[PDB]
């Protein structure tokens, strides 16, 4: 049957896909974060991929909570509430940094939750401050 | 002697999930519904949503205008899509109390989220 | 609808059913597993759960490894290859004991695996010596 | 700066799940078929079964007599039941490998164990 071999296969997928994150840097507005293939599946469907950050946003001195999802971009130099990756393809044992432009700076030393899916289902949640 | 609660040997296929679920005021919830399947999973308005602290959920109406509602981005979700999940609620939420939204789509698929 | 309302239902006691061991204790053929209920659901049909016991087993003095599944009933002194429990519904934060008759007395010192999983889906697998 | 992958505030409804699976001799592997739903599972016969070393799952034929095939206590589950599923292997398992026995029900419901 093709629904039971497209489901086995599918699960298989989310089976070996995992990711991790090495560090997080802040330069501005750009939230560089170095993940890193620990399974054994290639991730290059990234318009698949989520991205949610939650953070504190300077807004005219005031610390602000901000929650957004951020839609992938081939686009080198992004836009606000885009991301994008040095890499097509993220292959198992690798590295690739993932940039997010924020709509506002974070507000320094404040809590942030970067949340990162992948096509197949697992994620990762990096929690840290900015 | 050893013991721990599930295994994480133990698995199923993922075909919809809540990637993440927060309050973002003491008022209105926000969730994330993927698509991880292959298939495009229509009339989502008919969703049944729940929303409450643990043990105490509550269902949540589509739309209504009036606390407590919920709405979404867009009434199908394709392969591979997100969208958005908004709950206004007539209560504000407690720092201590944990909360949980579930959601049931029209073909049964059952979700939560847990904050 | 019906499914929605089931599925819903069905999977709030997933989420908040959960079991431990809280300690094990053997005599003879009798292994004695005090469980500790640490969810928010009552727990009561011990029909549906399942009880796997992988072991070791002194068969004529030889070292024997088994695996069996293992029947619930309410007799009080079960026969081999049954399990019962000392109380009739096991509520948020009590404990009680599960009894399990296996079919031979472990062999002293072997590793052995019990799996017990409730009605619900949500389980408990100890690991120890017997 | 904290790092973890996946949630446990993320979870789905289960209705069939692999209680526990390993291999019971050099050749054999059992597994433990459970229904937590409120369903029948009917033609299991019609499973579709997979098995080996991680990431390299081969399929598996029904109760054809000659290794590898799979058998089954029972063509049909029932709400609440277990059925007991062998594998009898060509070759032997390796002692320092792990492997995942995977099984897809005739409605695509898609279950897997690693020991």
């Amino acid at each position: 049957n093709q629904a039971q071999e497209l489901n086995h296969e599918l699960e298989l997928e989310q089976l070996e896909t995992k990711i991790t994150v090495s560090s997080v840097s802040l330069t501005g507005s750009t939230l560089n974060v170095v993940l890193e293939n620990n399974g054994s599946t290639n991730l290059y469907d990234f318009q698949g991929f989520s991205v949610i950050v939650q953070y504190y946003a300077n807004i005219s001195n005031i610390s602000t909570f901000n929650l957004s999802l951020y839609n992938y971009t081939k686009n080198s130099n992004p836009s606000p509430y885009y991301w994008t990756i040095n890499t097509p393809l993220l292959a198992p044992g690798s590295q690739a940094t993932l940039t997010i432009i924020l709509p506002y700076p974070p507000y320094p030393n404040t809590q942030a939750t970067v949340v990162i899916v992948t096509n197949y289902g697992p994620s990762v949640i990096w929690r840290g401050s900015l | 002697m050893s013991s721990y609660s599930i295994q994480q040997s133990q698995k199923m296929l993922t075909q919809l999930q809540i990637d993440y679920a927060t309050n973002t005021s003491s008022n209105t919830v926000v969730a994330y519904l993927h698509n991880v399947g292959e298939t495009t999973i229509s009339y989502l308005q008919n969703s049944v949503v729940y929303f409450g602290p643990n043990g105490q959920l509550q269902p949540v109406g589509y739309n209504s205008g009036s606390s407590p509602y919920w709405t979404v981005t867009s009434n199908s979700l394709q392969p591979g899509s997100v969208v958005k999940i908004i709950i206004y609620l007539s209560s504000p939420l407690s720092s201590n109390q944990y909360y949980t939204i579930q959601i049931v789509t029209p073909n049964g698929y059952t979700v939560s989220y847990m904050f």
